């Protein structure tokens, strides 16, 4: 393991997620989107065992999409945190678990605050100003135990996914090509088309 | 391999005069990996105080239950759940899943409302309680806590003197425990108040 | 073979009845009378041994029930749907709270689960709604000493005294005279007593008459020592020979 | 095995192999591994013959009651979900299969999915599946162009099967061209590589090393 | 066999009627009347004791008013058994949606599930429906304070004010007229204890008759408080109301 | 009275008739005539096939349930299907499990208890349909006939049906001469569209009107229609 | 347990509880739907047998099944909560696997379906409902209106309208609706809509719901005074003659 | 009550006998089968002018050589329909062929006993019999271009040619005159066009009704409302020449 990394700024959460998909020897694909838009507001990265991965994403997109219909109302990122957990929960005492790590980032329209939830395949929940699944943590953690700042504007914390993604290309010893940048604020989820060359 | 080694975590409980306390650390890690500094392994329902060490999935997951199963019996009780009645509620819920049970080490701290009298419990994972007049330990750092609070507790400690004890037993046992640690929390429960302080410590 | 009945047998008729149920409390309309009234120290519960031979042995018998060490029952109307109630409520008391919470459950929640059993009886497919009115007396730490009754509908309701069955409207009249707040458990029997003889036609003695109480622990009736805080049950049935001698002084 | 396909200019060029083996016996060099779903609908096998033929051949019958039930012809990407969809009923019960999924609806243009045992499911223009599929890639990925002329475009396709035909033991016999445009597939043809290999040497000048 | 005895509960009437949800819905028409009324700042929860006597204990009493959570509650006219099945049902429920989001339940959410229920034994497995019409009070941070109302049939829909029980047409046209948006918790209290006076089969209205209930945002914490009546509160109100 | 009585095949009338198994009866009757007889070698079906219009099929009435065995039907045909195909199943498990053609008689015995299993239980029905089975096995050549009841009778000559009465009659006064008719099976079959046409009234037994089938000593279970029926017109 | 056969048909060749639950759908209040060159309207009418209800949190006639679709309704409310449900499932669904919305004839044929299955199994009676779904195929600009009956039975209309008083709006609507030339603009097939309920409604501001579908996931409902402001101009017509 | 699998004293099924009424209240529809093709004709028969006509569904594909036309209670024909088309798919998927006609026909005749509260013989879960007739028509290899007639009583019957239907016992008397082994196809389509127009209440327009065949080379068609309309001005004139 394919680099999940997150960031909640002043007021928005940023995820980088890593392109690549490396099926034993060859890598299959480089522009591979490791996400799935749950509500408006909400965002899901998502990496671990290959069928899973987009499997779990998709069940957990069609019950918030559900929801959503449902009660004609968008639930906050904590609300669809708390039910991906339990669904993951549940995953790991059944005959064959989930294997899949998950960020969830989300604009909570209702307290204006960005929010930013790592959950593991475990159903292991916590909510951070940054995070990470996998190796990309052993690296990264430490840039940001430096660099971050509550207050830095959207701006600034791509700058330092910019440095957190550098220090991943100079010393990982996997080429997972480059990543796909998403923000999520106040209005919605947009893509930063130019993180090849920033 | 060991679902009580993963996330790592300690949690310690005593009794005094007329008061008790109960304190954890606040790690959360994924092995050598240190995750979070604000994972909290206490909770209350009403006047009942639970901390759970040991596997995180399920330290949250039976706090749910036991918010969900506190709430039920207070809409048909008419009352609060007491220390003794809930302690039983912890023990019945873990055996019910003896075969496959949750990876965790409860703890539960709190006064009697009715009768005054300070109590604490431990469990095993499947539910088999330990009730004693002095203290509990639970977690990573156990070995260490029953060592630091064999030799640091004495009996009928007033809230003031409960809380330095209480402290500086898992302060020193978590520093010789690789996986607890990273901040630390404690409660001082009287009848009539719960005050709630953050301890300082190392951060490494 | 196989229950086909697996729809209502109870129903609503065009005027909002509940035919079934009503037929029921007609069926406890003819049983014969019992009477509970609550004390400030104590609960009691009363009936009659209706014999139905001089052959038959009348101890052989209980109409007074202990469901937990504090709680006992009394009922008017069908002595064999009395009896399986009995044996499910003394169950579900293990099963849905002993079990649980390592106690025994109080004495309104005990009700409500007899209750809950009852109303069953009243919807389930295939099934008739049980012929019996309840008297549940009992007491618990937090809520103290407390009567209830129960309907064949399921509903239960608290009282300060009543009585069901045959001769129940003159009886509750009779309480409504008798009954104050300041009643001494003693005092309770005495009522007890009286209102039950104006319901008895023949014999009215310690043999014919079964009362049982929830008082002061038993400490003499727990059957071992050596735990401080088990300190006997609150029910106790009353001897031939106890009621008796309140009869002398009647 | 060998599989290949790539989106250009002028649609989907689709290339296989045909050797199966067992262990070291070579059960067949005629093996079909071309799939012809609907006249507009390709797949491809690679890993278990059986797991394969089966499940893709049972794909067809799913496509065809598509399109009885909702009287339209089915999306690459519905066909896809499909199979892929089945196959991750069974993860873990030891399916064995690499498997493309290739057609040109109006709505998607020209569609290839990747669909693995594994449940993996992948939109892309180039895939190359199988024990040599290594071999195409160097060929494939150094003379992709998204303009070749069909003519170029079905020549590379073939010429990256006899790559992979001539170094990976487990890929060989012939290669089986398909071409795909929104008309529907057109076959062009069965190429033993025991002829193909030496005409495509004297031809084109390269497999310089061997003798010949 | 069996048919014979079938009384068919869910079948419609020639006229597109469901025969058991009507005699069901007579039942309650003649059940102690209840009233709730939605004001700006709270709600008001008020009904009738239906029968009463000298020996029957009030303090340990409830056969109308029932706490479902910590911000929804309900009122009761029907059957109390047929009800307490139902309310022990909503309060799984709601426990089940704070686990699963770790939100409290939407009021509508819990209503839309009771009613769900209700609806289903009107459809399918032959049973007789609950005979059981709620009076929901509530609130939540999405709608704040909300009345809702669900009956036999499964029907739902939500009040400014609304009556259930015996009289209630009467008592709907009392608070018809009284009512006024613009209404304080205080005022409302006052409205539905006229208004029940006003429709009682009994002589008089005493405490003893009476369950009540508020759901404030008592403005002193800046989190909703739900009040349950005792005996001695009921009398005291009643006096200020001007009832004595 | 009846009408108190027949609700249901769970029912008993006062005098002690099920009046459901006696409607079901009455569909046999409703249903086109069919005959069977058997020699000590062959045994023969002729069945009389009914058309809806004249642009209508003739609806098929044998059925082939194993190579040495197959039955003719009268009444509901859907019946038939369900119940050859029972048959289908047990002459099928004999062979697989015991490598043995199962006898004429043992079959007898099944369509009698499935027969009857609905004619005692609640929200069942009798079956609609009268079967004539022929076959040859280990005891030679065989004739039954099954009724919804569930009574199984083996025979050497009946007929089932409309009109039925008649080619009974005849096959009663035939008896000593077609149990003799070994080693010849147009004889035998002769014999049986003779017995056939001493039922007809409305109509003459056509080409496309004619069902014939034949089992027996070294004669796999034949299905004759049409044109192969010609010869016997 | 529970399998009585409750829709069986009598003598005559009908089944009654499927003709009884159409009854039903008579004592609805009334719905309408007509479809526009560019749009789809659907109109409900609001009943006036009570009054002091609460318009934010009472269930609004009109239901999103998903975003390009609508679903209205006329008969028991409670029995169409069931419908509406598991039509929205359906349409989750039908994007997880098809990785498209679904179609307005798909969605409609799912809850046909649905209705026809209750109509032949054991120990349940058909839903008293009759339904209108409104909206646009995907990546569609044609608007589509189709509607269900408990029977099971559905079909397209250009204009249709359900429930107590169908019989004379339509007769408006057929005297009204010409195909040559559907409404051009969604303001002159709004008007057409309330129209047809002013002949039923017997004067209604706050009587009348309005649903607007446009191409594209485009929803809105009206509020009273847009509403009010068609129910003005359409009066001053009258007695402009 | 009564069982819904009780027979009359007459010996039929009360159920089945009752279904057979609902039918005859159905939709006019015509099936003729000749050496050249089947051809399948219905009355559309909307209720309303805003009905939008063509989405009037009762002549459905099965397989690319089987198409049926239905006639009564028509959402009752949705699930047959599924069945047929499954079986026929299925049936291919098994055996690498096309499913004969009367094969496919059989195994909806086999749903269609498939009611009851629980009878005792395998697991009957549908409450009343279907309240829809099938024409299935279509072409296989052995037995040429077919018609059959699928009944909610199990039975099918093949025909030359059928009705089915309100107008059904005075259509089926007109095509017991016109069917001679020698029709065309041409001959047939306007057969089906003309007996349609004697029994439908409306005029028979192109929109009203709606033809459809199978022949062996392009399969199951349903011919489009421009195709029928050229075949009306094609009667008429013909019918006007004498
Ligand atoms: C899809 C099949 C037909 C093609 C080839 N598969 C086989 O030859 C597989 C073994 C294999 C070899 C290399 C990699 C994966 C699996 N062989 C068979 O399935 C097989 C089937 N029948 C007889 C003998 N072998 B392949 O993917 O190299």
């Amino acid at each position: 393991m394919d680099i999940i990394l997150g960031i909640r700024v002043q007021d928005s959460v940023i995820l980088a997620s890593s392109k690549a998909v490396t099926r034993g020897i060859s890598v299959l694909k480089d522009s591979d989107d490791k996400t799935r838009q749950l509500s408006p507001h909400t965002l899901m990265s998502f990496a671990g065992e290959a069928g899973d991965t987009v499997q779990f994403a998709e069940y957990i997109q069609a019950n918030i999409q559900l929801y959503s219909i449902r009660e004609d109302y968008e639930l906050s990122p904590q609300a669809v945190s708390s039910f991906v957990r339990q669904e993951l929960a549940k995953s790991i005492r059944s005959r064959r678990p989930y294997q899949v790590n998950v960020l969830i980032g989300g604009y909570d329209k209702k307290k204006n605050k960005p929010e930013l939830y790592q959950i593991d395949y475990l159903g292991t929940k916590v909510e951070l100003p940054y995070g990470a699944h996998g190796y990309s943590g052993f690296y990264t953690f430490s840039l940001l135990d430096h660099h971050y700042r509550p207050d830095m504007t959207t701006e600034e914390g791509l700058d330092l996914l910019k440095l957190c993604v550098q220090e991943l290309e100079k010393r990982m010893p996997m080429d997972f090509k480059g990543v796909i940048v998403k923000i999520v604020d106040k209005d919605g989820i947009r893509q930063v088309d130019d993180f090849q060359a920033q | 391999s060991d679902p009580s080694s993963i996330n790592g975590g300690i949690v310690v409980a005593m009794t005094g005069k007329d008061c008790v306390a109960i304190a954890c650390d606040l790690r959360l890690g994924s092995q050598s990996l240190g995750v979070s500094n604000k994972f909290e392994k206490i909770f209350h329902y009403g006047h009942v105080f639970l901390g759970i060490t040991g596997l995180a999935t399920d330290v949250t997951t039976l706090n749910e239950m036991f918010r969900y199963k506190t709430n039920l019996y207070k809409l048909k009780e008419e009352r609060a759940i007491e220390p003794e009645t809930f302690t039983q509620l912890v023990s019945s819920s873990l055996y019910e899943r003896r075969f496959g049970p949750y990876f965790v080490g409860p703890v539960v701290a709190g006064i009697n409302s009715k009768s005054g009298k300070p109590f604490i419990a431990g469990f095993d994972l499947i539910g088999c309680i330990d009730e004693a007049k002095d203290f509990i330990v639970s977690g990573t750092a156990s070995d260490q806590l029953f060592g630091m609070c064999e030799s640091l507790y004495e009996p009928n400690l007033e809230p003031e003197d409960l809380f330095e004890t209480i402290s500086q037993a898992l302060l020193n046992a978590a520093d010789r425990d690789a996986l607890s640690g990273w901040g630390a929390v404690v409660y001082i429960i009287k009848k009539d108040e719960v005050v709630k302080r953050y301890l300082k410590m190392r951060q490494d | 073979m196989t229950d086909r009945y697996s729809f209502s047998l109870t129903t609503f008729s065009p005027s909002g009845k509940l035919g079934q149920i009503d037929y029921a409390l007609t069926a406890v309309k003819q049983g014969v009378t019992s009477l509970g009234i609550k004390a400030t120290n104590g609960v009691v519960i009363a009936t009659e041994k209706k014999s139905s031979s001089p052959l038959a042995m009348s101890e052989t018998l209980s109409k007074v029930s202990l469901l937990t060490p504090d709680i006992g029952a009394v009922y008017s109307g069908m002595g064999p749907d009395y009896r399986v109630l009995v044996d499910k409520s003394r169950k579900v008391a293990h099963t849905s709270y002993k079990r649980i919470y390592g106690e025994y459950p109080p004495t309104k929640l005990l009700v409500s689960e007899v209750a809950k059993i009852m109303q069953e009886a009243t919807q389930s497919g295939g099934v008739r709604p049980f012929g019996v009115s309840l008297l549940i007396a009992g007491h618990d730490e937090f809520n103290g000493f407390s009567l209830y009754q129960v309907d064949p509908s399921g509903s239960y309701f608290p009282w300060k005294a009543t009585a069901i069955g045959k001769g129940s409207v003159a009886a509750k009249t009779f309480l409504e005279k008798r009954w104050n707040d300041e009643l001494e458990l003693e005092d309770a029997i005495h009522i007890a007593l009286l209102t039950l003889k104006e319901s008895v036609e023949g014999e009215f003695n310690g043999d014919t008459i079964e009362l049982a109480i929830i008082g002061d622990e038993n400490p003499d009736l727990l059957g071992y020592t050596g735990i401080p805080t088990d300190k006997g049950p609150r029910f106790r049935k009353l001897t031939s020979q106890e009621i008796n001698d309140r009869l002398e002084a009647l | 095995t060998t599989t290949l396909a790539f989106r250009f200019q002028g649609g989907i060029i689709v290339a296989v192999d045909s050797r199966a083996t067992a262990g070291n016996w070579v059960a067949s060099q005629t093996v079909k591994k071309v799939i012809e779903i609907n006249p507009f609908l390709l797949g491809t096998m690679a890993g278990g013959a059986a797991d394969c033929q089966f499940w893709e051949t049972w794909l067809g019958s799913q496509c065809r009651l598509h399109e009885l039930r909702e009287k339209e012809r089915i999306s690459v990407a519905a066909a896809s979900k499909i199979l892929s969809n089945l196959v991750y009923q069974y993860k873990g019960a030891g399916l064995s299969m690499g498997t493309m999924i290739c057609g040109y609806t109006r709505k998607e243009g020209p569609t290839i999915y990747y669909v693995d045992s594994d449940g993996t499911r992948l939109k892309g223009d180039i895939f190359c599946v199988g024990s040599g599929q290594t071999f195409a890639y160097g060929v494939l990925d150094s003379n992709y162009k998204w303009d070749l002329s069909v003519e170029d475009a079905l020549y590379l396709g073939k010429r990256s099967i006899l790559a992979a035909a001539h170094r990976d033991a487990y890929s060989g016999g012939s290669v089986n061209l398909y071409h795909v445009t929104e008309d529907g597939w057109i076959y062009h043809g069965n190429h033993d590589v025991g002829e193909l290999f030496w005409k495509v040497k004297e031809e084109e000048g390269s497999f310089n090393n061997v003798i010949g | 066999g069996s048919r014979r005895y079938d009384s068919r509960t869910t079948i419609f009437s020639p006229e597109g009627r469901l025969y058991q949800v009507e005699y069901a819905l007579e039942s309650i028409s003649h059940a102690g009347t209840a009233i709730g009324i939605m004001a700006s700042d709270g709600i008001v929860l008020a009904a009738e004791r239906k029968v009463t006597s000298t020996l029957l204990e009030q303090d340990t009493s409830t056969e109308k008013l029932y706490k479902l959570n910590d911000k929804i509650a309900v009122a009761v006219a029907g059957l109390t058994a047929d009800a307490e099945i139902l309310i022990n049902t909503a309060r799984i429920h709601a426990q089940n949606y704070l686990k699963t989001y770790n939100e409290d339940i939407p009021v509508e959410i819990l209503v839309r599930r009771l009613s769900d229920i209700k609806q289903g034994y009107t459809q399918h497995g032959g049973l007789r429906p609950f005979g059981v019409s709620f009076i929901y009070a509530g609130y939540d941070d999405r709608y704040g304070y909300q009345l809702y109302t669900s009956n036999p049939s499964g029907n739902y829909t939500g009040w400014k004010a609304i009556s259930v029980g015996a009289n209630t047409s009467a008592a709907q046209t009392l608070l018809q007229m009284d009512y006024k948006d613009d209404m304080k918790v205080d005022d409302a209290i006052e409205l539905a204890l006229k208004t029940l006076s006003k429709t009682t089969d009994s002589s008089a209205l005493t405490y003893d008759r009476l369950e009540f209930a508020t759901i404030r945002k008592g403005a002193n914490d800046g989190e909703v408080y739900q009040k349950i009546f005792k005996p001695q509160e009921i009398k005291d109100i009643l006096v200020k109301t001007g009832i004595t | 009275f009846r009408n108190n009585y027949d609700g249901d095949t769970v029912t008993f009338s006062p005098t002690g008739r099920l009046f459901q198994v006696e409607y079901a009866l009455e569909a046999i009757k409703q249903g086109s005539v069919t005959v069977g007889l058997r020699s000590n070698t062959h045994a023969v079906l002729v069945a009389l096939k009914r058309n809806a219009d004249e642009l209508s099929s003739y609806q098929k009435k044998i059925i082939k349930c194993d190579e040495h065995m197959g039955l003719s039907l009268a009444g509901l045909a859907p019946d038939a299907r369900v119940l050859s195909n029972y048959l289908r199943q047990q002459c099928n498990y004999s062979s697989l499990v015991f490598n043995r053609k199962l006898a004429v008689e043992r079959a007898g015995h099944l369509l009698c208890d499935k027969a009857q299993k609905n004619t005692q239980s609640y929200g069942g029905r009798p079956y609609g349909v009268g079967l004539l089975i022929i076959g040859y096995d280990k005891s030679g050549a065989h004739l039954l006939e099954f009724q919804p009841s569930g009574n199984v009778t083996e025979l050497y000559g009946t007929a089932i049906g409309a009109r039925s009465q008649g080619a009974k009659t005849y096959l009663e006064r035939t008896l000593d001469t077609f149990i003799k008719i070994d080693g010849n099976p147009d004889e035998l079959i002769k014999a049986g569209v003779e017995a056939i046409s001493q039922s007809l009234r409305d109509e003459s037994l056509t080409v496309d009107n004619l069902s014939i089938a034949i089992v027996g000593k070294d004669t796999p279970f034949t299905i004759y229609d049409g044109e192969a029926v010609a010869k016997y017109i | 347990g529970y399998d009585r056969a409750l829709s069986i048909f009598s003598p005559d060749g009908h089944i009654f509880q499927v003709e009884y639950a159409l009854e039903a759908v008579k004592r609805g209040t009334c719905a309408v739907g007509v479809k526009g060159k560019n749009c789809v309207v659907l109109g409900c009418e609001r009943r006036s047998t009570l009054k002091l209800q609460d318009t934010r949190i009472t269930p609004s006639k009109v239901s999103k099944i998903d975003s390009h679709v609508v679903l209205s309704f006329s008969g028991l409310n409670a029995d169409s909560r069931i419908l509406i449900e598991k039509a929205r499932v359906e349409a989750q669904s039908h994007r997880l696997t098809l990785e498209d919305p679904v179609t307005v004839e798909y969605l409609t044929r799912y809850v046909a379906g649905v209705q026809q299955r209750y109509t032949q199994s054991g120990g349940v009676r058909p839903f008293g409902v009759s339904t209108l779904i409104a909206g646009f195929d995907p990546r569609d600009d044609e608007p589509k209106l189709y509607q269900t009956e408990p029977s099971g039975i559905y079909s397209s209309w250009s204009a249709q309208t359900i429930g107590r008083n169908s019989k004379t709006v339509r007769e408006f609507l057929e005297k009204n609706y010409d195909r040559k030339e559907p409404p051009a603009t969604v303001e002159e097939c709004v008007k057409l809509t309330v129209r047809s309920l002013l002949e039923v409604v017997q004067t209604g501001a706050k009587n009348i719901e309005i649903t607007v579908v446009k191409p594209d996931s485009d929803i809105v409902a009206l509020s009273s005074e847009e509403i009010n402001q068609y129910v003005t101009q359409i009066e001053q017509e009258k007695q402009e003659q | 009550d009564r069982g819904v699998s009780t027979f009359s004293p007459e010996g039929r099924l009360f159920q089945v006998e009752y279904s057979l009424e609902a039918i005859k209240l159905g939709s006019t529809a015509i099936g003729i089968a000749t050496k050249e093709g089947v051809v399948l004709g219905v009355e559309k028969r909307a209720t309303s002018p805003l009905l939008e006509s063509d989405s009037i569904e009762k002549i459905v594909e099965i397989d690319r050589h089987i198409g049926c036309a239905m006639s009564g209670l028509t959402a009752d024909a949705r699930s047959m329909i599924e069945h047929a088309r499954t079986a026929a798919v299925t049936h291919n998927l098994y055996y690498d062929e096309d499913i004969n006609v009367e094969s496919l026909t059989q195994s909806v005749c086999d749903l269609a006993l498939r009611f009851g509260e629980g009878a005792s013989g395998e697991e009957r879960l549908m409450s009343r019999p279907f309240g829809v007739a099938l024409l299935i028509a279509g072409h296989d290899a052995d037995d040429g271009y077919q018609l059959f007639h699928a009944e909610p009583s199990g039975t099918f019957y093949r025909y030359n040619a059928k009705a089915i239907g309100s107008g059904s016992e005075g259509a089926q008397a007109e095509l017991l005159n016109e069917w001679h082994s020698s029709l065309t196809l041409k001959e047939a389509e306007l057969l089906v066009l003309k007996i349609l127009k004697q029994v439908m209440e409306e005029k028979l327009d192109e929109n009203n009704a709606q033809l459809s065949c199978i022949t062996k080379q392009d399969g199951f068609k349903i011919y489009d409302n421009e195709k029928t309309a050229e075949l009306i001005k094609e009667l008429k004139e013909k019918e006007a020449a004498e």
